[PDB]
């Protein structure tokens, strides 16, 4: 079942936040430049970090 | 469409991770191109590698170009972004 | 019935004691003596001998404080009036128009017990100078602002939603939005376009803040 | 600096007044942070000299007899002991607070990240090992939530 | 007849009252009404919670459901001992509430102020979705990786 279910969520968080990425003012933003989070996490910091 | 003057620059003075690849893809580039290059290269025959020598030298003649969400931009030369 | 009666009671006493605070924080002359009543002093003062409470003098007006005139010079009286019926008609909803109208208030809090007519969304717009928020008791028994989910939203005036948008370097529509009918949005008498700064807290990131624009 | 909604100063009686938090606040926490902690080093050291009978300089000091060192007559035990015990070099207290800084220098989110696909992995990767029918642990006997 | 509510309230599934591990006794009701059960007496308004994001949008406000959508996320990734950044969990709030309203991320969902009919047929429901767009005739622009 986890084998034919792989890759669901992803695909529809995918889907849902692909477009997202971080501004060089800080902010989040989609494709359509309207602000998501004016900065990320409310902190700005990387969790790879 | 506005160039913000290198006085007063927002972004950050660090090149990013992404900004490092690019770079030096487009030097290896145009290196692969039989662009001059500015470093000894010591044996080296390789364009990713040659590239790579230059950054880590600063002697990437190529600038970054950050356009903010707004439509402006500024510029930060290779050299001057630190790594 | 005595129990029913005084059910009624209480939860007319803590709607009242809502309606208190949404009028002190929407910013108005409204001191903690007002606002807190107890049960007992509310029976005393709006309350006939049988225990029926009356929801005709309960009605108040207040005014902007000095503070909020400040931020905000348009803000006029606040004139809110109960109702008394399980579904209110159209006479009655005329003469307070009306009464709003006349007096020359900004705007009216019209509270129903248990719900309006149809008809009235078709007559509740047409009010050139002023707007008339509906409310239905229910919905004010607990303020929402209250709650442990809810985080500060605090009104921004017109100078500071330019500053905002201009340190940004935004426009409007790229704002996140808020709700017209957003039980915040409702309680803070937000109209369209305006920008509400909200002070979230997370648990890895502080205290940080967040902007919407009322649509 | 903080500023007003409006972009005013602020005046020193409502800097935390919870409606002129804004973005650099994640920043003051941290440095009111490591201020804490290297304040719960000084006073571990601080505790340990009023142990050792010398004075507790968790404060500077004000009088006459400040340029001398406040610890002369201390002799010559106590002091090496407490040397022994902690031992704070300007040094260490410097490349600390370089290493911090640095560190959260580097923490921040580079502009550019695809932070939105990122999300979307990160929240769908666990997901891909968790059962799709509810599995409960044996004894819970709580309600049948998914 | 028999099968009639005299009292309580007519969406509760049933009601339990239970302990958190601890000395004071909470009810934790099966229903679909917030309102009723905040405006309950002996019950604190303030702090009553569901599980239901949709319920709380209702009755609390978009902010209030955000918080909920996160908080409901982590608890979810916290019982099975998975480890997600908590900021990876507050994008997925902030995507899914920052139009106003909880939008879904389903085919339904996704539709909110995109016009991306490319997008969309990459995702799902294609031939609708295009003939839709060729009728009111959009004019997308070309912005998303998709």
């Amino acid at each position: 079942v986890k084998t034919a279910e792989t890759g669901y969520m992803s695909r529809r968080l995918m889907k849902s936040l692909e477009d997202l990425s971080c501004q060089y003012d800080n902010t989040v933003r989609t494709s359509a430049n309207g602000i998501v989070q004016f900065t990320y996490g409310g902190d700005g910091l990387d969790p790879l970090e | 469409e506005k160039a913000i003057p290198k006085d007063q620059r927002a972004t950050t003075p660090y090149m990013t991770k992404y900004e490092r690849a690019r770079i030096l893809g487009t030097r290896a580039l145009q290196i692969s191109m039989n662009a001059p290059v500015f470093v000894d290269l010591e044996g080296e025959t390789d364009p990713l590698r040659i590239a790579m020598k230059e950054l880590a030298e600063k002697k990437i003649p190529l600038v970054i170009r950050r356009y903010l969400p707004d439509g402006s931009f500024e510029d930060w030369s290779v050299e001057e972004l630190i790594v | 019935m005595d129990q029913e009666n005084e059910r009624n009671i209480s939860r007319l006493w803590r709607a009242f004691r809502t309606v208190k605070e949404m009028v002190k924080d929407r910013g108005y002359f409204i001191t903690q003596e007002e606002v807190e009543l107890p049960l007992e002093d509310f029976k005393a003062k709006y309350c006939d001998s049988m225990g029926r409470p009356q929801r005709k003098m309960m009605s108040f007006q207040a005014n902007p404080t000095e503070e909020s005139i400040s931020k905000f010079p348009d803000m006029g009286s606040l004139w809110v009036e109960f109702c008394d019926e399980p579904s209110v008609g159209v006479k009655t909803m005329k003469t307070f128009v009306i009464h709003i109208q006349e007096k020359n208030f900004q705007t009216g809090i019209f509270v129903y017990q248990n719900n309006i007519t149809p008809s009235a969304m078709k007559l509740v717009p047409s009010i050139p100078p002023a707007t008339i928020e509906t409310f239905n008791e229910a919905a004010l028994v607990v303020n929402i602002t209250h709650h442990e989910l809810v985080p500060k939203h605090i009104r921004l005036s017109s100078d500071e939603k330019r500053e905002l948008l201009k340190r940004y370097r935004l426009k409007e529509s790229q704002l996140p939005r808020i709700q017209r009918a957003d039980p915040v949005a409702l309680y803070l008498g937000l109209k369209r376009g305006e920008v509400v700064k909200i002070i979230r807290k997370s648990e890895t990131s502080g205290r940080y803040a967040s902007y919407r624009i009322c649509m | 600096v903080r500023y007003d909604n409006s972009g005013c100063l602020v005046k020193r009686e409502d800097l935390n007044k919870a409606e002129y938090v804004d973005q650099y606040d994640a920043e003051r926490d941290f440095y009111h942070s490591l201020r804490e902690y290297i304040n719960g080093k000084a006073t571990a050291l601080a505790n340990l000299r009023k142990s050792r009978g010398m004075l507790g300089l968790l404060e500077p000091p004000a009088k006459e007899l400040q340029g001398i060192d406040p610890d002369e007559t201390v002799p010559d035990n106590v002091k090496t002991s407490v040397s022994q015990l902690y031992r704070i070099s300007e040094k260490s207290v410097r490349k600390f607070l370089e290493i911090a800084l640095f560190k959260y220098r580097k923490a921040r989110l580079e502009p550019g990240t695809a932070i939105g696909a990122i999300g979307a992995q990160s929240i769908g990767e666990p997901g891909t090992q968790m059962t799709l029918k509810t599995f409960h642990f044996a004894g819970v006997a709580s309600m049948n939530v998914t | 007849l028999p099968d009639v509510v005299v009292k309580g309230l007519p969406d509760i599934s049933r009601a339990v009252i239970n302990i958190r591990d601890d000395g004071k006794r909470e009810l934790l009701v099966e229903g679909y009404g917030l309102r009723d059960v905040m405006c309950t007496d002996g019950v604190i308004g303030s702090r009553t919670t569901t599980n239901h994001v949709l319920e709380v949008f209702s009755v609390l406000g978009i902010e209030a459901a955000r918080y909920s959508i996160i908080r409901e996320i982590n608890y979810t990734m916290s019982n099975h001992g998975m480890s997600v950044d908590p900021r990876h969990i507050q994008l997925l709030g902030d995507v899914m509430t920052y139009k106003g309203e909880v939008l879904g991320i389903t085919r339904f969902g996704l539709s909110k102020m995109r016009d991306s009919v490319l997008q969309l047929a990459s995702f799902e429901k294609t031939t609708d979705h295009l003939f839709d767009a060729a009728f009111y005739m959009k004019k997308d622009a070309v912005e998303g990786v998709s």
